[PDB]
C-alpha cells in the first residue's frame, strides 16, 4: 500500500495500524461514560467553543456522547448505537456503551493470541445465544393483583432515577413518574405530560398539576374567571380570510361601493363568530391568532377566546378535554363540547398562566418543575423524560430482570458453563464475552470506591451455588437480595444492551482495512 | 532536444511541452501491470465467506462498512487511467449479473501478473491478449459442460432456497442465513412474469428504520409509506378499505390560466363567498358516493375539507409522494382520477386491514396496508441495531434478489467453492499440449491464472495455497472429476453437492468474458499521455 | 501534417496514419539536399511530376470485377471489410461485424446515406453480444405518473410520431381571462379540462396503440391512455423520430386535426427489454424500413467507443465499394511496385531531377517498413526480398501477418478500395509542396 | 519500483539521438570556416574582450560546451594540433558526418558493433588506398613543394596574399634552423623561431631577422645602444648586493669591526663584476637581476647589460651564439673563474624603435644563425591572427620536410575515395556493405561543404568532379585523372599538380584515424545516467 501509492489525495492503512487506531479511538468511549454508571457516579459539563457556548449539565451517555463530535471513522459505530439504545427504551445508555467498549478491548487481546478474527466473532455469537437465554428463563413476570403491579412501576421508576440529579428527591419524582403515566391509561405518545421549568424554589416544591395550564393569557375584553365553563376548540381563521378564490379585484367606479363591500366584510366576520356563539360556549381556543375585530365580539358575548396556545396545543387539549378540532363550524348539533370546573389564572414562578382545573376525561397532565438554577431545571427534566419513557414500556410489558449486577452475573454464568463445553479454539472467546459481561458490576462498585476485589469474587460465588437473586447492595457495600431490596431493571432495557452491544461490536472486528477519501473545503 | 534546436533557436511543437509527462518504451506495460498489482491486492482479503470487510470513509465523514466490491472501489480517489478501467470492470460484473464484484478484478489481476514474466520472455503483447482468448474460450466450452438443476419455480423452492444461501453466506447478515434466503425467495416469485421469464424488482421496494435487530426483517404483501392523517382524530384501524386515490388538491378548483376574477357589487361580494363555502361540500360527498373510506392524495388539504373527513367518517392521507401514489395504486388494483366529479366505484382499490406501526419513543408511526388480493407488489422491511448493519443489509438483500432472477432467465447452475475455477484450469491444461504450436507459454499461463480464486480463498481461509491445490487437484484426475472445493472447517468432506454450494453458471461466463476483454484493451497500449500541473 | 489527416478523413474515410508518416518521410528524403543550394523551385517540379506519374500507375493497375448483383458482389464487400475491421481492437470478432456491416449498408437506398445507419452504445455484454435491429430503439426518456402501467407486450402496433403537447395548461403565455360572474369563473375552469381531453379523443380511434411525441406528455394523458389500452412516450428527440418515420413507414403531424389510419407507422413487435440492466425501447418487424439501428454492448465506454470507430470505418469503406469497384492489394504491396516504376522514369532523365525523383521513390518504402518494425518481421531482409521478386514476378507481392515473410496479398485477398491510395497521395505530396515553398516565418508578440 | 538512484536515467534513443545532435551543433560552426572562401569568426567574451580568428582549434577550445559528446570533438582538434598542425576545421566535419550517417543505419535495426566494424575495415583500407595513390616526394619539387604548401595553408588566413613575401619568410625561416642529429634526423625545431607583433606598419613591411631578437630593453640611458663585434656573457645569476643566509648570523662583540663587516656586502660584489668584464665581454645578458649599485659598473666599462629575460630565451640566444650558460663559481677548487673562454660573439647587438618600442637584436650569431620575424599589423587584431598564420605555415613547410610526400588538395583525395570505397563494398559486402557505403559517402562532405561556401554549383560541381575520378578507375587507361580538384575561383575542376595545390600526406592519413575512432567512441554512448549535482554540499 505506502508502495507505490495510485491514489489522488486519499490514503489507506491496512493490517498494521487500521485495527490499532480502531480499537483504541473506540474502546475510549467507554472510559468516557464509565464514570456515569452506578448510583454514585459524576456528572459531566460539556462546552463549546463559544458563540453562546449554551453549557450542558448532564449524567446520560447519550447527551454526553452526541454532543462530543467523534472524527474518527470507527468510533462513530458505538456513538451510533447509543443513539438507538437511547431512540428504543431511554435507558441503560451508559450500560450498553461501556459493554461494547469491553468485548472490544478483550478482541485486541484475542488478536494478540494470533486469534483469527473470523473465530473471535464465532465465539461471540455463540456467547450472546447463550446470555440471551440467561435473561429469558430469569424473567419476573406481573400481571393482575394491582397492590403487586404498582410496587413493580414504584421499583422501576426508582432504580432509573437513583443514577440522576435526582437522588434525595426520591420521595417526590418517583410518584411524578409513576402516576402520571398512570393517569393516561392510554398510548404512551410521551408528550401527553408536559413539563413547565420555572426558576424559584428547590427541587422538592416540584408538583403535579391535575388539569391543565396554558399560556397566552385571557383576552383584553373578556370575562377572567367563569364557572362550570364549557370549552370550544378550534383550528380555523379569525381574520384575512380570503376565501378562496385566488386572483379577485374590486373594481368599482366609485369609492362608495368599496364602504358598502367593507361594511358586507365585517357582517360576514360577524356571522362566522355568532355561528361559533351559537354552540353554547364559555371557553374558546383558536390556533390562529385573534384579530381586533372578533375580540370584540368574543368580548360582548361574554366568551373568552385563546389565541395561539402552541401549534400542537388544540390537538393536546382535544385529548384532556374530551373534544374535536373543529376547524369548520356549520352543524352546531354535530360538535362536541369539553367540560371544566375552574378556568380561572394562577400565579407560578411570577407568570400568570391559565388553568383548566377538574376536567372531565382528562386524560393528560402537567408537572411544574422547580429549582435554582438553569442546570438544575434542564437535568432535571430530562431525569423525568428518561423515567417516563420507560415507564410508558413497562406498563406493555411488565417482564422484568433483577438488577445491581444479578442478571450480568447471570449472563457470565450461562456463557462460562457452556463455553467449558466447547473446544479450545473457540472457547477462548466465548470465555472473553463472559468476562466483558462481569466487567459491568465491577464498573459499579469501582466508581462508588467499593472494594470490587471482593465484591466480584463474592457476586460470582453465590451465583455460583444458587442465589440467582444474589447482587451488589451499593449502600452497605456487600452482597444482598434484589428481590427484598427491591432492584429491578426492565427485560426490554436489558436484552437490548446484550443484543445491541453484540451486534455493534462485530462491526469492528470484521474490519481490517479503512480507506479514507480526500478531504474536502481544508486549507 | 525541446526547447533548443541546432541553431540555438527554441523548439516548440505542442503547447506546455515543457510540463508534459510522456512515457512510451516497454515501461509503459510495466507501469499497467503495477498498478493492477495494486488494485487486485487491495480486494485480495475480500474474497469468499472467510473474507474481511472494509471501512469506508466519504468526503463528507460518512463512513460505511462494505463486503460488496462495486461500492469498494466506487469509494476510491484513483488517479491512474487504468486503475480506473479495473474499476469498470467491477461495476459492469454488478450491472450485469450482480455476484462477482471481487472475482473480476481478482481473475483479471492474475491475467495481468502472468503477463510481466511473459512480456520478459520477449512476447509480443499481442500475441500475449491472443493467446489468453484462445485459451479462454476453452475454460468456457468446459464450464458449460457441468451444469443441471430441477427448479420448476412453483412449489420446489429448495434448490432455490440453497442459491440464496450460498449468496447470502459472505453478507454481513449471517444471524439470518435462512430468514433473509426465504425471504428473497418469496419477494422474486410473487411478483416475476412467469409467463415471459421476466423479472421486475420495481415491484420490490426496499425500506427500513433504524431499531430492532435482523430477526425482524419482514416480507410485507404490501405498502409502507409516511404517514399523514388529515385529522389527528382518525381511527388507527380499517378493517375493509375502498380506497379512492387523487392527485387532484382539496380546494375549490383553480384555472391554470391568467383569472382576475371582477367584483363590483356587494352582491357579487355576498355571492362569491357563499358559492365557495358550497364546493367544499362537493368534493368530499362525491367520494362517499362511490363508497370509499380512504382517500389517497397526492397534494395537501384545506382547512375546511380536514373538518369534513371527519363529519362523514373518511380517513385520508396528504401529501403522498410520486412513488408512493404509484404504488399504491399498483399495489391496490385501482386507478388515479383526475378530479372529483370523475369518481366512480370502478376505479377504486381493494384492500383489507390498514394500520400504523409505532416504533419506539419516535413520532413516525409508519402507515402499512398489509393486507391485498393478487398484489403484484411487495414491501421488504430492514430493521437493524444500528445504521451500519441496516444499510449494509439492503445491499445484501439486493444481491439475494438478483441470483433469484438470473436463475429464472437461465436456470443453469454449476458448484462453486472452487470447484468450477479447478475443473476449468484443469481443462485448459489438457488441452494447452494439444498442440502447444506457437503460444504453448500464454495458454499455461491462462490456466494457471484460473487458480487465483481457489488459492486466494485458501489464503482467506488459513489454509496453505499450494499444499491444498496439490491435495485438491491430485484427488479430481485420479477419478472422474467430480466438483471438489475447498473451505475452513472442510465440514467433512469436500464434495460441494452435499455442501449446497451453488452458483449460477451465467454468472461465471461473463466474468471470464468481461475479463479476457478488459485484459486485452489494457495491455495492447504503449503511449501514457498523463497531463502535469493543472496550471 | 495534421490538417491533411482531417481532409484523408473526409474522402477517404481510414487514410489517416498513412498520409502523415509518407508526408514526413517526403520531406526527409530531401532533407540532405535542401542544405545545399537546390532552389525551391525545381523541389516543387519534382515533386508534382512524381505525384502525378504515382497516381496514374494505380489506375492502370487495379482491379473491377463483372459480377455485379451477385453473391460475388457481396463477397467482394465483405473482403473489403477484412481489411477495413484490421488494426482495430478486434481480434475474432471480423466476420461477426462484417456481415453486419456489409448487409447494414446494402439495404440502403440507392443514396447509401450514412445517416441511414444508426450506432448506440450500452453498457454491459462482449462484443458479440451485440445486436442488429431491423428499426429504431431509444433510452426511454423521462417518464410520469402511471408508466409503470400501459403493458408492453404488442404483435401489431400502429405508430403515431405527433408533436402535440398533452398538458392540461394550454396557455398562449397572452391570454387574460377575464371573468364576471360564478356561472362563468367555473365554465372557464372546465374549458381547460375539455381542451386536453378534445386532443386526446381525437388521438384516440386511430389504431395508433404506440403514441410518441417530443414534447412531454403529462400524467392526465398517462391515465386517460392507460385506461384506454394506449400507449404513450413522450420527450423522444427529434434525431430518434425522424429515424423511426423512414423505419415505421409513416409521417409526424404536428396538429392532431388531421389524423388518421393513412399517417401512421406499423411495426409488428414493440417491447421494452433489459438489456445492460437499464430499459431500453425497440421496434422491430417493418418491411418496408428504410434504415437500421445497431446496437453495441461492451465492458466499457472506451471499449465501445473503439468499437463504434470500427463500425463507421467498416460501413465507409464498403459503401465506397458499391458505387467503385477497382480496388488494389494492401498492405505494403502497390507502395513496392509504384517506387519500380518511378525508379525506372528517374534513371531516364539526366540532370538534377535525377536526385530528386528518386528521392520521391524511396519515401514509398515507410509503409512496408512500418508494416514489419511494429511487430520485428526482419524488415531488413524482408525489403531486400521484396525489391528482388517485384523485380521479377509479379506486382502484388507484401508482408505477410502470419509467417515472417513474404506473401502475395492478392491470391491472400488482401484489397482496399484504389481511391485510398490515390487520395492518399494526392495529400501527401501537396503537403510537401507547400512546407517547402516557405521562406520566411513572422510571429506576432500580441496575445490576449 | 523505479530505479532508486536519485539522478535521472535515459536510454535508447533518447540519448542516441541526443549525441548526433551535439555533434551536429559543433560541426555547423566549422563548417562555415572550411576552404580559402570561407570568412573569419569573431568570439567576445563576458567581460568584453573581443578575439578574432579563422583558427578552427582557437574558436572550438574558447567556445564553452555542456555536452560530453561536443567536449570529445573539442579534444578531437585538439590532437590535430599536436598530430597534423593545420587539419583543425576538416577533422570535425568528417566525424560529425560518419555520426549522423551511422545513426541512419542503426535506426534500421542493424546493430552497433556492426556499423563499428565496418567503419574500422573502410578506414584502414582508405589509408591503404591513399598510399598506393601519391603524387610525388619533395625531390623532384624541391623549393616549389615548400612555397606552394605554405602558400596553400595560408590562402585560409588573413595574410593569404597572392604574392611569395610570406612565403619565403616561411620556408628560408625554417630551412635555416636545420639541426642534424643521430640516425638521420635532419630536425626542423620550428618553436625556436621567435614572432615578434606590433601594431604599426602594414602586413608587406614584416622584417626576417637573421639571428635572435629578445624582448627586453638595456634600461639605463648610458650603456651603448650598439656595439660591433660583440662578445656575449650568457649567464644565470643576479648581480646584488650579496646577502647572508637565514641560518648565518652576524653578533659582534668589538664595534671596531662594524665597518669591515658591513662593508664586505658591497665589496664582495663588485669584485665578481669586474671579472665578467675583465674577459672582454661586451653584452652581459641576465634572467635575474641587476642593482642599481651594479649598473654603474657596466656604465663606466662601456658594456651593454640586459636584465630580467626569460631562461627560455636566453638558453637561445647561447646556443645560437656559441655561449655557455654559468650559474656559478667551478673549475677545480677555483674560488673566482667566470669561465673567460665561454663567450659567445655576435657581429652586431643593437637596440632598435619597433613602432614607439624597444626591442634588442642579436644579428647573425655566428654559431647557428637562428631567425626571428616581426610582424606589423594595423591594430591588435590583426596582428593576434598573423602570429597564429605564421605559426601555422611554419608547421607545414615542417611537416613536409620530414614526410617526403604530398597528397593532391582540392577535395581530389576524398574524390578518389569516394570512387574506390564504392567498388571495395562489392568485393566483401556480406553484411557491413551498408557501412562501408557510408563511410565513402561521408567523405564527399568535403567537396561539398567547398562548393557551398565558395557560393559555387553543388549538386553538379562535385558530381562532375567524380565524373573524372571515376573514369581513372573504371577505364584502366591511364587517364590520370586522379589528381583532379575544384576551383573554387572559377568553378571548374583543375590539375592540382600543375596549379602547385600540395597537402602533406600526414594531413589525411591521420585525420581520417583519428576521426574515425572518435566517432566509434561516440556510437558507444547509447545509455547516460546523470546524478544531481553537489553545490551547496
Amino acid at each position: 500500500a505506502p508502495v507505490n501509492i495510485f491514489k489522488a489525495g486519499a490514503d489507506e492503512e491496512r493490517a498494521e495500524t487500521a485495527r490499532l487506531t480502531s480499537f483504541i479511538g473506540a474502546i475510549a468511549i467507554g472510559d468516557l461514560v464509565k464514570s456515569t454508571l452506578g448510583p454514585k457516579g459524576m456528572d459531566k459539563i460539556l462546552l463549546s467553543s463559544g458563540r453562546d457556548a449554551s453549557l450542558m449539565v448532564t449524567n446520560d451517555g447519550a447527551t454526553i456522547l452526541k454532543n462530543i463530535g467523534v472524527d474518527n471513522p470507527a468510533a462513530k459505530v458505538l456513538v451510533d448505537m447509543s443513539r438507538v439504545q437511547d431512540d428504543e427504551v431511554g435507558d441503560g445508555t451508559t450500560s450498553v456503551t461501556v459493554l461494547a467498549a469491553e468485548l472490544l478491548r478483550e478482541a485486541e487481546s484475542l488478536i494478540a493470541k494470533k486469534i483469527h478474527p473470523q473465530t473471535i466473532i464465532a465465539g461471540w455469537r455463540e456467547a450472546t445465544k447463550a446470555a440471551r437465554e440467561a435473561l429469558l428463563s430469569s424473567a419476573v413476570d406481573h400481571g393482575s393483583d394491582e397492590v403487586k403491579f404498582r410496587q413493580d412501576l414504584m421499583n422501576i421508576a426508582g432504580t432509573t432515577l437513583s443514577s440522576k440529579l435526582l437522588t434525595h428527591h426520591k420521595d417526590h419524582f418517583t410518584k411524578l413518574a409513576v402516576e402520571a403515566v398512570l393517569r393516561l391509561k392510554g398510548s404512551g405518545n410521551l408528550e401527553a405530560i408536559h413539563i413547565i421549568k420555572k426558576l424559584g424554589g428547590s427541587l422538592a416544591d416540584s408538583y403535579l398539576d391535575e388539569g391543565f395550564l396554558l399560556d397566552k393569557k385571557i383576552g383584553v375584553n373578556q370575562p377572567k374567571r367563569i364557572e362550570n365553563a364549557k370549552i370550544l376548540i378550534a383550528n380555523t381563521g379569525m381574520d384575512t380570510d380570503k376565501i378562496k378564490i385566488f386572483g379577485s379585484r374590486v373594481r368599482v367606479d366609485s369609492t362608495a361601493k368599496v364602504a358598502e363591500i367593507e361594511h358586507a366584510e365585517k357582517e360576514k366576520m360577524k356571522e362566522k363568530v355568532e355561528r361559533i356563539l351559537k354552540h353554547g360556549i364559555n371557553c374558546f381556543i383558536n390556533r390562529q391568532l385573534i384579530y381586533n375585530y372578533p375580540e370584540q365580539l368574543f368580548g360582548a358575548a361574554g366568551v373568552m377566546a385563546i389565541e395561539h396556545a402552541d401549534f400542537a396545543g388544540v390537538e393536546r387539549l382535544a385529548l384532556v378535554t374530551g373534544g374535536e378540532i373543529a376547524s369548520t363550524f356549520d352543524h352546531p348539533e354535530l360538535v362536541k363540547l369539553g367540560s371544566c370546573k375552574l378556568i380561572e389564572e394562577v400565579m407560578i414562578g411570577e407568570d400568570k398562566l391559565i388553568h383548566f382545573s377538574g376536567v372531565a376525561l382528562g386524560e393528560a397532565c402537567t408537572i411544574v418543575l422547580r429549582g435554582a438554577t438553569q442546570q438544575i431545571l434542564d437535568e432535571a427534566e430530562r431525569s423525568l423524560h428518561d423515567a417516563l419513557c420507560v415507564l410508558a414500556q413497562t406498563v406493555k410489558d411488565s417482564r422484568t430482570v433483577y438488577g445491581g449486577g444479578c442478571s450480568e452475573m447471570l449472563m457470565a454464568h450461562a456463557v462460562t458453563q457452556l463455553a467449558n463445553r466447547t473446544p479450545g479454539k473457540e472457547a477462548v472467546a466465548m470465555e472473553s464475552y463472559a468476562k466483558a459481561l462481569r466487567m459491568l458490576p465491577t464498573i459499579i462498585a469501582d466508581n462508588a470506591g467499593y472494594d470490587s476485589a471482593d465484591l466480584v469474587a463474592q457476586l460470582r460465588a453465590a451465583h455460583s451455588e444458587g442465589n440467582t437473586t444474589a447482587g451488589l447492595d451499593m449502600r452497605e457495600g456487600t452482597i444482598g437480595d434484589m428481590a427484598i431490596l427491591g432492584i429491578t431493571e426492565s427485560f426490554q432495557v436489558k436484552r437490548q444492551v446484550l443484543l445491541s452491544a453484540a451486534e455493534a461490536a462485530e462491526v469492528i472486528l470484521r474490519v481490517d482495512n479503512i480507506i479514507k477519501a480526500a478531504p474536502r473545503k481544508r486549507v | 532536444t525541446l526547447a533548443f534546436d541546432e541553431y540555438g533557436r527554441p523548439f516548440l511543437i505542442i503547447k506546455d511541452q515543457d510540463r508534459k509527462s510522456r512515457l512510451m518504451g516497454l515501461e509503459a506495460l510495466k507501469s499497467h501491470i503495477m498498478a493492477a498489482k495494486a488494485v487486485a491486492n487491495t480486494m485480495r482479503t475480500s474474497l469468499g465467506p472467510n473474507g474481511l470487510d472494509k471501512m469506508m470513509v466519504d468526503k463528507d465523514g460518512d463512513v460505511t462498512v462494505t463486503n460488496d466490491g462495486a461500492t469498494i472501489l466506487s469509494m476510491m480517489d484513483v488517479d491512474h487511467q487504468i486503475a480506473k478501467l479495473m474499476v469498470e470492470l467491477s461495476k459492469s460484473q454488478d450491472d450485469e449479473i450482480g455476484d462477482g464484484t471481487t472475482g473480476v478484478v481478482v481473475l483479471a489481476g492474475a491475467l495481468l501478473e502472468e503477463a510481466e514474466q511473459l512480456l520478459d520472455r520477449g512476447i509480443h503483447p499481442i500475441r500475449i491478449a491472443d493467446g489468453y482468448e484462445q485459451a479462454a474460450r476453452v475454460a468456457i466450452e468446459h464450464l458449460d459442460k457441468i451444469s443441471d438443476s430441477v427448479l420448476v419455480d412453483i412449489k420446489d423452492t429448495e434448490p432455490l432456497i440453497q442459491t440464496a444461501k450460498t449468496t447470502l453466506g459472505s453478507k454481513v447478515v449471517n444471524s439470518c442465513h435462512r430468514q433473509m434466503a426465504e425471504i428473497a425467495v418469496n419477494a422474486v416469485l410473487t411478483v416475476a412474469d412467469m409467463e415471459r421469464r421476466d423479472v421486475d424488482f420495481e415491484l420490490i421496494k426496499v425500506e427500513g428504520k433504524v431499531g430492532g435487530r435482523l430477526e425482524d426483517t419482514k416480507l410485507i404483501k404490501g405498502v409502507i409509506v409516511d404517514k399523514d392523517f388529515s385529522h389527528p382524530q382518525m381511527p388507527k384501524k380499517v378493517e375493509d378499505a375502498k380506497i379512492a386515490i387523487l392527485t387532484c388538491p382539496f380546494e375549490p378548483p383553480k384555472p391554470k390560466t391568467k383569472h382576475k376574477l371582477d367584483v363590483t357589487s356587494v352582491e357579487d361580494y355576498k355571492a362569491l363567498q357563499k358559492y365557495e363555502k358550497e364546493k367544499f361540500e362537493e368534493m368530499i360527498q362525491q367520494i362517499k358516493e362511490t363508497g370509499a373510506n380512504l382517500a389517497i392524495c397526492q397534494w395537501g388539504f384545506d382547512d375546511e375539507a380536514n373538518h369534513l373527513l371527519l363529519q362523514n367518517n373518511l380517513p385520508a392521507v396528504r401529501w403522498v409522494g410520486g412513488p408512493e401514489i404509484e404504488l399504491i395504486a399498483i399495489a391496490t388494483g385501482g386507478r388515479i382520477v383526475p378530479r372529483f366529479s370523475e369518481l366512480t366505484a370502478e376505479k377504486l382499490g381493494f384492500a383489507g386491514l390498514v394500520q400504523e406501526i409505532s416504533f419506539g419513543t419516535t413520532k413516525d408511526k409508519m402507515l402499512v396496508i398489509e393486507q391485498c388480493k393478487n398484489s403484484r407488489a411487495v414491501t421488504i422491511f430492514i430493521r437493524g441495531g444500528n445504521k451500519m448493519i441496516i444499510e449494509e443489509a439492503k445491499r445484501s438483500l439486493h444481491d439475494a434478489l438478483c441470483v433469484i432472477r438470473n436463475l429464472i432467465r437461465d436456470n443453469r447452475v454449476v458448484y462453486g467453492g472452487g470447484a468450477a475455477e479447478i475443473s476449468c484450469a484443469l481443462a485448459v491444461s489438457q488441452e494447452a499440449d494439444k498442440c502447444p504450436t506457437l503460444e504453448q507459454y500464454a495458454m499455461r499461463a491462462f490456466a494457471d491464472a484460473l487458480e487465483v480464486i481457489p488459492m486466494a480463498l485458501s489464503e482467506n481461509s488459513g489454509m496453505n495455497p499450494i499444499q491444498t491445490m496439490t491435495e485438491v487437484r491430485a484427488r479430481q484426475v485420479k477419478e472422474m472429476n467430480p466438483a471438489l472445493g475447498i473451505d475452513c472447517l472442510h465440514k467433512g468432506t469436500n464434495d460441494m453437492k452435499q455442501q449446497h454450494v451453488i452458483e449460477t453458471l451465467i454468472g461465471k461466463k461473463q466474468q471470464i468474458s468481461l475479463a479476457t476483454q478488459m485484459v486485452r484493451m489494457i495491455l495492447k497500449i504503449d503511449d501514457i499521455r498523463k497531463p502535469g500541473e493543472s496550471e | 501534417l495534421v490538417d491533411i489527416a482531417k481532409s484523408q478523413d473526409a474522402e477517404v474515410g481510414d487514410g489517416t496514419t498513412s498520409v502523415t508518416l509518407l508526408a514526413a518521410e517526403f520531406l526527409k528524403q530531401v532533407k540532405p539536399y535542401v542544405e545545399e543550394g537546390l532552389h525551391p523551385q525545381i523541389i516543387i517540379r519534382a515533386f508534382r511530376t512524381a505525384t502525378q506519374l504515382a497516381v496514374n500507375k494505380i489506375k492502370e493497375i487495379a482491379v473491377t470485377v463483372k459480377k455485379a448483383d451477385k453473391v460475388e458482389q457481396r463477397k467482394l464487400l465483405e473482403k473489403c471489410a477484412m481489411t477495413a475491421l484490421s488494426s482495430k481492437l478486434i481480434s475474432q470478432q471480423k466476420a461477426f461485424f462484417a456481415k453486419m456491416v456489409v448487409d447494414a449498408v446494402m439495404m440502403l437506398d440507392d443514396l447509401l446515406q450514412l445517416k441511414m445507419i444508426g450506432i448506440k452504445k450500452v453498457q454491459g455484454g462482449a462484443l458479440e453480444d451485440s445486436q442488429l435491429v431491423a428499426g429504431v430503439a431509444f433510452k426511454k426518456t423521462f417518464s410520469y405518473a402511471g408508466f409503470e402501467m400501459q403493458p408492453k407486450k404488442y404483435h401489431n402496433p400502429k405508430i403515431a410520431l405527433l408533436n402535440v403537447e398533452l398538458e392540461l395548461k394550454a396557455e398562449k403565455d397572452n391570454a387574460e381571462i377575464r371573468v364576471h360572474t360564478v356561472e362563468d369563473y367555473q365554465a372557464i375552469v372546465d374549458a381547460e379540462w375539455n381542451i386536453l381531453y378534445d386532443k386526446l379523443e381525437k388521438i384516440h380511434h386511430s389504431g395508433a396503440k404506440v403514441v410518441s411525441s417530443k414534447l412531454p406528455i403529462g400524467d392526465v394523458a398517462t391515465q386517460y391512455f392507460a385506461d384506454r389500452d394506449m400507449f404513450c412516450a413522450g420527450r423522444v428527440p427529434e434525431e430518434d423520430l425522424k429515424r423511426t418515420m423512414m423505419a415505421c413507414g409513416g409521417s409526424i403531424q404536428t396538429s392532431v386535426n388531421a389524423l388518421s389510419a393513412d399517417v401512421l407507422g406499423r411495426c409488428q413487435v414493440f417491447e421494452e427489454t433489459q438489456i445492460g440492466g437499464e430499459r431500453y425501447n425497440f421496434f422491430t418487424g417493418c418491411p418496408k424500413a428504410k434504415t437500421c439501428t445497431f446496437i453495441l454492448r461492451g465492458g466499457a465506454e472506451q471499449f465501445m467507443e473503439e468499437t463504434e470507430r470500427s463500425l463507421h470505418d467498416a460501413i465507409m469503406i464498403v459503401r465506397r465499394a458499391i458505387k467503385n469497384d477497382s480496388v488494389v492489394a494492401g498492405g505494403g504491396a502497390i507502395e513496392m511496385e509504384l517506387s519500380k516504376y518511378l525508379r525506372d522514369y528517374s534513371r531516364t532523365i539526366p540532370g538534377k531531377q535525377q536526385l530528386l525523383i528518386g528521392a520521391y521513390a524511396k519515401a514509398l518504402e515507410i509503409i512496408p517498413r512500418q508494416l514489419c518494425d511494429n511487430a520485428g518481421f526482419d524488415a531488413t531482409n524482408i525489403l531486400n526480398k521484396l525489391r528482388a521478386r517485384h523485380a521479377q514476378g509479379g506486382t502484388w507481392y507484401g508482408v505477410d501477418i502470419n509467417n515472417e515473410d513474404i506473401a502475395d496479398n492478392f491470391e491472400a485477398f488482401v484489397w482496399e478500395p484504389a481511391m485510398v491510395r490515390i487520395n492518399a497521395l494526392t495529400a501527401a505530396s501537396e503537403a510537401a509542396c507547400l512546407i517547402v515553398s516557405v521562406d520566411e516565418t513572422i510571429k506576432n508578440p500580441r496575445s490576449t | 519500483g523505479p530505479l532508486s538512484v536519485f539522478g535521472d536515467r535515459s536510454t535508447g534513443e533518447t540519448i542516441r539521438s541526443q549525441n548526433v545532435m551535439a555533434a551536429a551543433s559543433i560541426a555547423n560552426i566549422v563548417k562555415s570556416s572550411l576552404g580559402p572562401v570561407g570568412l573569419d569568426k569573431m568570439l567576445v567574451d563576458d567581460i568584453g574582450d573581443v578575439t578574432i580568428t579563422n583558427d578552427g582549434a582557437t574558436i572550438l577550445k574558447l567556445l564553452e560546451v555542456e555536452h560530453p559528446a561536443a567536449k570529445v570533438l573539442c579534444e578531437l582538434a585538439d590532437l590535430q594540433d599536436k598530430e597534423v598542425g593545420d587539419g583543425t576545421t576538416s577533422v570535425v566535419i568528417i566525424a560529425a558526418e560518419l555520426l549522423k550517417n551511422a545513426d541512419e543505419l542503426v535506426k534500421q535495426k542493424i546493430h552497433p558493433t556492426s556499423v563499428i566494424s565496418g567503419y574500422r575495415l573502410a578506414c584502414k583500407e582508405a589509408v591503404r588506398y591513399i598510399n598506393e595513390n601519391l603524387i610525388v616526394n619533395t625531390d623532384e619539387l624541391g623549393r616549389d613543394c615548400l612555397i606552394n604548401a605554405a602558400k596553400t595553408s595560408m590562402s585560409s588566413k588573413i595574410i593569404g596574399i597572392n604574392g611569395d613575401f610570406f612565403a619565403n619568410m616561411v620556408v628560408d625561416a625554417v630551412l635555416a634552423i636545420k639541426y642534424t642529429d643521430i640516425r638521420g634526423q635532419p630536425r626542423y625545431p620550428v618553436n625556436s623561431v621567435n614572432i615578434l607583433k606590433a601594431h604599426g606598419r602594414s602586413q608587406m613591411e614584416s622584417m626576417l631577422i637573421s639571428g635572435y631578437a629578445l624582448n627586453c630593453v638595456v634600461g639605463s640611458q648610458g650603456m651603448p645602444k650598439r656595439i660591433v663585434n660583440a662578445k656575449i656573457a650568457c649567464l644565470d645569476f643576479s648581480l646584488q648586493k650579496t646577502k647572508m643566509k637565514l641560518g648565518v648570523q652576524v653578533v659582534i662583540t668589538d664595534p671596531e669591526k662594524l665597518d669591515q663587516i658591513r662593508q664586505r656586502e658591497s665589496d664582495i660584489t663588485k669584485e665578481r663584476i669586474q671579472k665578467i668584464l675583465a674577459t672582454g665581454a661586451n653584452v652581459i645578458l641576465t634572467t635575474g637581476g641587476i642593482d642599481d649599485m651594479c649598473l654603474k659598473y657596466f656604465v663606466e666599462a662601456g658594456a651593454m647589460a640586459v636584465r630580467r629575460v626569460l631562461k627560455r630565451d636566453l638558453k637561445r640566444i647561447a646556443k645560437a651564439s656559441g655561449a655557455t650558460i654559468l650559474s656559478t663559481l667551478a673549475n677545480l677548487e677555483g674560488e673566482e673563474t667566470f669561465e673567460a673562454a665561454m663567450l659567445g660573439q655576435a657581429e652586431e647587438v643593437v637596440q632598435e624603435r619597433i613602432c614607439d618600442d624597444e626591442l634588442i637584436l642579436i644579428k647573425n650569431t655566428k654559431a647557428r644563425t637562428s631567425a626571428s620575424i616581426i610582424l606589423r599589423g594595423a591594430n591588435d587584431f590583426m596582428c593576434d591572427e598573423m602570429e597564429r598564420s605564421l605559426h601555422d605555415a611554419l608547421c607545414v613547410v615542417k611537416r613536409v620536410l620530414e614526410s617526403k610526400s604530398v597528397v593532391p588538395g582540392g577535395g581530389a583525395v576524398e574524390a578518389a575515395l569516394s570512387i574506390y570505397l564504392e567498388n571495395y563494398a562489392t568485393s566483401m559486402g556480406s553484411r557491413e556493405q551498408l557501412a562501408i557505403a557510408e563511410f565513402a559517402r561521408s567523405l564527399l562532405v568535403i567537396p561539398n561543404t567547398l562548393a557551398v561556401n565558395a557560393a559555387q554549383d553543388s549538386t553538379d560541381l562535385v558530381a562532375k568532379l567524380r565524373a573524372f575520378h571515376n573514369e581513372a578507375q573504371v577505364n584502366p587507361e591511364r587517364k590520370n585523372l586522379k589528381w583532379i580538384g575544384l576551383d573554387l575561383s572559377n568553378g571548374k575542376p583543375r590539375d592540382n599538380k600543375q596549379a602547385g595545390v600540395f597537402e602533406p600526406t600526414i594531413v589525411k592519413v591521420k585525420s581520417l584515424k583519428f576521426a574515425t575512432e572518435a566517432a566509434i567512441t561516440i556510437l558507444r554512448i547509447d545509455d547516460l545516467i546523470k546524478l544531481h549535482p553537489e553545490s551547496k554540499d
